[PDB]
RNA sequence: UGCUGAAAGCAUCUAAGCACGAAACUUGCCCCGAGAUGAGUUCUCCCUGACCCUUUAAGGGUCCUGAAGGAACGUUGAAGA
RNA sequence: CGAUGUCGGCUCAUCACAUCCUGGGGCUGAAGUAGGUCCCAAGGGUAUGGCUGUUCGCCAUUUAAAGUGGUACGCGAGCUGGGUUUAGAACGUCGUGAGACAGUUCGGUCCCUAUCUGCCGUGGGCGCUGGAGAACUGAGGGGGGCUGCUCCUAGUACGAGA
RNA sequence: GUGAAGAGGGAAACAACCCAGACCGCCAGCUAAGGUCCCAAAGUCAUGGUUAAGUGGGAAACGAUGUGGGAAGGCCCAGACAGCCAGGAUGUUGGCUUAGAAGCAGCCAUCAUUUAAAGAAAGCGUAAUAGCUCACUGGUCGAGUCGGCCUGCGCGGAAGA
């Protein structure tokens, strides 16, 4: 994973998510996808 | 300071083979450097049969005269062919107006025009670092005459030596940004952990063709030229092996005559990869007679880079020119060091080159002739899954016969993982 | 909103019994009340279970359609259990049960136990399966992975406890 | 558990068939009484006085004599105290003694430890010596740099300097006994027990076990 | 011991007398070496054994001026300090044959083949 | 990293509400420590005399009492400038 | 500029966290071995020698690690005086010269008994509502915090092997 | 334009900002900028709207089912949207490739059929062959549903001695 300042997404499994304050966001293509705190 | 000196102006140029012991450049190879440098030429000014001095470099006589050349013929600078020490440079400026440059400092200047990775960005601005951080240390005078010459009260350590400081500074700064740099291309390296590596690379001067027999062997895209650094930039990319199919190729820049220290200093990391690698394949050209100086040239850097105990494979590229004869296997010995008949740009000689290489790298050739009853879609299934059958042949009631050669690794994985009863292979 | 305002409706068998905000549940073998209802005046009639958000709250149909779901997960609790095939897979690993304690064996040199509160039993087929029993829906599936957690599958052959069916990751790089 | 007051009286060096040699300090368990017990009623804690020793039954005050007329008189040098309220025990005073430890394993042990007086430094702690040649004018073993120029402009109060030292207490916390002996009121014990010969030692057992 | 400082070569092998330049193990143990290996130069040599002058190598104490606790109030104590060169890899005795009693203190490891090889405790 | 779980019928580690989670956090050890001007606890022990005038939260004065305890000095200390 | 003593070392620490290890996690081109990054983390701890005035840099051998940087480039009313900048003299070199040079070498004086502050100990006065004498509780404060290496688990999970 | 050479009040402390040019007294009054829960002078003033962060009370390119506001546009009670019931087709494993390629080693063609429906194909799988899921649709269920645009106010970016 990484803390991109920029976001986006890398699939179409891809998914936008709140948690706490924090954007998060997933997918399940590879996990490595997973950017957040941006 | 990572400044530039510009390549592209017009130069009275200065040069003297005609030193008489050391001897170098012909000057035509000096004059290709000035080429693909995009100097403006003038005009070829040439001393004599010289022991080289503690004065203006060349002789008082010449000396003067390149001065008035200049001054005359309007020479953007008086490029200089051949190294010299700093004042030397100095007493050579008393007597003119421009900028001088040895061999040094264009061959830098060129080679950051052509910088586009980062990483030679990185150690070309290094070479440039080290190399004019020795330069500046007379220049001292005009900043000390406008100093006033006393009043340091604060610093004890000098001032300039200041300066040698910073420089200094700025090249553990640069090196430590290399750093991560080998450690990057060497996290790429880590894959050479596999057990399964071939790891060639190709060596030899700038328009070795270096770019046209990667070129055919690979189906790859890299530019050849006449020009100097025709090549730059490491590259891989995977070849066909008849023993370890895979095999991976990394072209490293061509070479000149006394390529600069410094350079390789920062250039370890691009070579890097050559010190590992498996065979020095070494293109060279036929064309020149400049045939035996160029190996004795690439020699002597291979020497400083250690990784010259590797075995090596000669190729004597460009026998298009010649009909040296018909593309051949060309044993040296049992051993292979061998020469091999090419020209590139045509490759007409790749067969027997693959075939020798196949020759020489490998460690098990005890083939078995393999068989299997209706079982074996699963047999040809691992052949073309990772190597090779080597030969097919069906036979009666599905009983199956077949001829394979892998090196050991297979075996063991495959005697493993398969029941194996099958049992030709161990 | 949707399952917010649907009526739960409670079965004959099953006895609701409303209390302030939270809801006792008699059952056929549950008989709790997971839900605490913050804000929406849930309620029962013929066994009309009622919602929609009550003052203002915003959360409105959000905790009200979370009660519903929980409470209707909870009644479906008071008749039956829930998560099961709590399995693990590989060479030399194993698992049984005892008592309410749990044991599993993953290579360590301690042997792998962990007791069950209750609400809550398990059996083994085999060693290779734990197969869980649970009143009510949260809890069960929860400390089930709870179970798991001790071991979260490696990828290079799925070795590690792995909960239910539960295809994974499966990789083949740097390997021989 | 509980402790007891008992006192140095000089080390040795105890043999076993090895031989080994434990070095053994050696603390005398004389008799105790209980001076007074306080609970969670009229004190906040719940707890057992008591004391050891004794006065020249001329040496006692009455003030102090009061005291000791309630719960009987061992007379004594002083007092000392055990919070408890997991155990229980008497308001009449203890006969226990040695006999408390004779299972126990590790005694606690804590002292006051000679007193050194006032004392340099590279012994209130270990400065360096500064070099004594090579020039060093004037301070061949002196205070080091303290304060750090212009800064908050202040000197903190870590990091000391010349001051008191010893005469202290202090734990060591863990200790083991080397051996409980109801001879003569004999306790043994391995290593060493800040505090002088003839000055009494609290002992209650493991604590940090 | 520490630092610098003469040692005598305990094994045949040695060549002669050599100096202490690194004590091995710690963040950097101070006044070190008993068992202990350490690092040491050759400064005085003759053709001998497989020594050399100049070279680097490691080694250990067996025989030391301020000598040994046992346990008993015991303190062996020697004279001068013998020294046993070693591989600076293989680690390993490099000698045929030990030089004067040592003791027991120094055993297991390979050393039960120094001591094993090495007369009198 | 989770469970359950809706707002958004599916989702969902979160909105609700539970499970985790580290040399860090607060304890847990030692030392210090009612000037903690919030000046606290328990235990012991002691003094329980008369008269006079002024303003009386007040005494002032006489007179008679001196207690436990404090010391002051001296003997000295592994206590100490 | 009616004077704020300047480089390096030497006693002495102090913080930041933009992490040197150890601590906790994400992914991996994570077989395991290990790394690489990223995140979180400031508790503690984090090389002696050679060479040079050196800081550096280089080198030999270590350790888990040899982290960064701030702090009148922390620290000369604590020292050090090797470099720094005087007068002595010399060399090369520029000057017709007296003279100079950041070109190098030789030699070459460190002052302050502490009022204030804050610092470390350790005291006496008065306080705490008749008076003492010993025992207290914990309102707050500080010290304290590293870790290698060995066998057992087990030649096991890993891997063709190693 | 003030200061210099101008005192007051306010922006916590403030020559150079906003307000205002002190002839001196007065325990009188109203206002200025600026303020009004406490230090602390006066509204816990009225009503309307937003903010969920302590923004306010340090900041960007930039990221996003933050939430207020808006215009318009698409789908639909012939019932969509989400989930759910089932189908997923014959040519034809397209020709080429090749051990094998065929919806998924490729390659280029990729149509014709049937039907509400189904691509020679969107993803998995196989050595390959054959499973597995949507695209497609019937049914189901019963009101809304899917977006781009504009826009106030907020989060992420955002580390110091
Ligand atoms: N006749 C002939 N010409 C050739 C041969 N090989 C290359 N050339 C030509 O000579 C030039 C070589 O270019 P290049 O391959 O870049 O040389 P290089 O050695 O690769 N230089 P660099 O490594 O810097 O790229 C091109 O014009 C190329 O076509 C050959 O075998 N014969
Ligand atoms: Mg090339």
């Amino acid at each position: 994973m990484k803390v991109r300042a920029s976001v986006k997404k890398l699939c179409r499994n891809c998914k936008i998510v709140k948690r706490d304050g924090v954007i998060r966001v997933i997918c399940s293509a590879e996990p490595k996808h997973k950017q957040r705190q941006g | 300071m990572f400044d530039r000196y510009d390549a592209g102006e017009q130069a009275v140029l200065v040069h003297i083979y005609f030193t008489q012991d050391k001897d170098m450049e012909d000057l035509q190879e000096f004059e290709s450097l000035v080429s693909s440098a995009g100097v403006e030429a003038l005009q070829v000014i040439t001393g004599s049969r010289k022991a080289p001095h503690p004065k203006y470099f060349v002789g008082e006589g010449k000396a003067v005269e390149i001065a008035e050349a200049v001054k005359a013929t309007g020479a953007s600078v008086v490029l200089f062919d051949h190294a010299l020490s700093p004042a030397q440079e100095r007493n050579l400026e008393r007597l003119c107006e421009c900028r001088v440059i040895d061999r040094t400092g264009l061959i830098l200047d060129i080679f950051a025009q052509r910088a586009r990775t980062h990483e030679g960005k990185l150690q070309v601005e290094l070479a440039q670092l080290r190399h004019l951080a020795t330069r500046l240390v007379r220049g001292w005078t005009h900043l000390e005459r406008q100093k006033g010459g006393i009043g340091l009260r604060g610093p004890g350590e000098t001032q300039l030596e200041t300066d040698r400081r910073l420089l200094r500074n700025r090249i553990v700064q640069i090196q430590s940004r290399l750093e991560r740099v080998e450690k990057q291309r060497e996290q790429g390296r880590q894959s050479r952990i596999k057990a399964d590596v071939p790891t060639v690379s190709l060596v030899g001067y700038t328009n070795a063709g270096k770019s046209t027999l990667f070129n055919r062997i690979t189906e790859a895209r890299v530019y050849a030229a006449d020009q100097l650094f025709a090549t730059l930039d490491p590259t891989l990319r995977r070849i066909d092996v008849a023993d370890v199919g895979e095999t991976v190729l990394a072209d490293t820049v061509g070479f000149i005559r006394h390529l600069p220290h410094d350079l390789v200093a920062a250039f370890k990391a691009t070579l890097q990869e050559t010190r590992q690698a498996t065979l020095l394949l070494h293109v060279i050209d036929a064309a020149d007679v400049r045939v035996q100086e160029n190996i004795e040239a690439v020699n002597t850097v291979l020497e400083e880079i250690d990784a010259h105990e590797i075995p090596t494979l000669l190729v004597m590229n460009k026998i298009d020119m010649l009909e040296d004869f018909e593309p051949r296997i060309d044993r040296d010995e049992e051993n292979k060091p061998n020469r091999v008949w090419l020209s590139a740009q045509t490759g007409a000689g790749i067969p027997q080159l693959f075939q020798a290489l196949t020759e020489r790298l490998s460690g098990e050739v005890a083939q078995h002739t393999l068989r299997l009853p209706p079982q074996e879609g699963r047999l040809r299934s691992r052949f073309y899954q990772l190597q090779a059958i080597e030969k097919e042949w069906m036979e009666e009631d599905g009983s199956v016969s077949l001829q394979v050669r892998m090196p050991i690794v297979d075996w063991r994985r495959l005697c493993k993982q398969e029941p194996a009863l099958i049992d030709y292979l161990i | 909103s949707r399952v917010a305002k649907a009526p739960v409706v409670v079965p004959a068998g099953v006895d609701v019994k409303i209390n302030g905000q939270v809801i006792t549940i008699k059952g056929k073998n549950g008989e709790l009340t997971r839900t605490l209802n913050d804000a929406v005046e849930v309620k029962h009639a013929d066994n009309t279970l009622t919602f929609g958000p009550r003052d203002g709250y915003a959360d409105g149909w959000a905790q009200a359609g979370t009660a519903r779901a929980l409470l209707n997960s909870m009644v479906i609790g008071v008749t039956e259990g829930f998560t099961k095939k709590l399995q693990l897979v590989g060479v030399g690993y194993r698992a049984a049960v005892k008592g309410n304690v749990i044991n599993l064996s993953l290579g360590f040199s301690h042997p792998v136990d962990h007791q069950l509160p209750a609400g809550i039993t398990a059996e083994c087929p085999t060693q290779t399966e734990i197969v869980l029993k649970g009143a009510d829906k949260q809890v069960i599936g929860q400390v089930a992975a709870d179970l798991r957690a001790y071991r979260r599958p490696e990828p290079y052959k799925g070795k590690g406890v792995r909960y239910a069916d539960e295809v994974v990751r499966t990789k083949e790089a740097k390997k021989k | 558990m509980i402790g007891l007051v008992g006192k140095k009286v000089g080390m040795t060096r105890i043999f076993t068939e090895d031989g080994v040699s434990i070095p053994v300090t050696v603390i005398e368990v004389e008799a105790n009484r209980v001076t007074q017990v306080k609970d969670l009623a009229n004190d906040g804690y719940r707890a057992i006085q008591v004391t050891t020793g004794a006065k020249k039954a001329n040496r006692v005050t009455k003030p102090e004599a009061g005291h000791f007329a309630k719960a009987g008189v061992e007379a004594g040098r002083g007092l000392w105290e055990f919070r408890l309220a997991e155990g229980e025990e008497f308001t009449v005073g203890q006969s226990i003694s040695v006999e408390l430890f004779a299972d126990v394993k590790k005694v606690d042990v804590t002292g006051t430890s000679k007193g050194k007086g006032f004392a340099g430094t590279v012994k209130r702690w270990n400065f360096r010596t500064q070099d004594a040649t090579h020039g060093n004018s004037l301070s061949h073993r002196v205070p080091g740099s303290i304060g750090q120029n212009q800064t908050p402009g202040k000197v903190f109060k870590g990091k000391k300097m010349a001051g008191q030292m010893g005469n202290e207490r202090v734990t060591v916390q863990s200790l083991d006994v080397v051996r409980v002996d109801a001879e003569r009121n004999l306790l043994l014990v391995k290593g060493a027990v800040p505090g002088a010969t003839g000055s009494d030692l609290i002992v209650k057992p493991a604590v940090k076990a | 011991i520490q630092e610098q400082t003469m040692l005598n070569v305990a094994d045949n092998s040695g060549a002669r007398r050599v100096m202490c330049i690194k004590v091995l193990g710690g963040s950097h143990r101070r006044y070190a070496g008993v068992g202990d290996i350490i690092k040491i130069t050759i400064k005085e040599a003759i053709p001998r054994g497989k020594v050399k002058k100049g070279d680097v190598l490691k080694a250990v104490v067996v025989r030391t001026k301020k000598g040994v606790r046992r346990p008993d109030g015991s303190v062996i104590r020697f004279d001068g300090n013998a020294c046993v060169l070693l591989n600076n890899n293989s680690e390993q005795p490099i000698g045929t044959r030990i030089f004067g009693p040592v003791t027991r203190e120094l055993r297991s490891e390979k050393f039960m083949k120094i001591i094993s090889l090495a007369p009198e405790v």
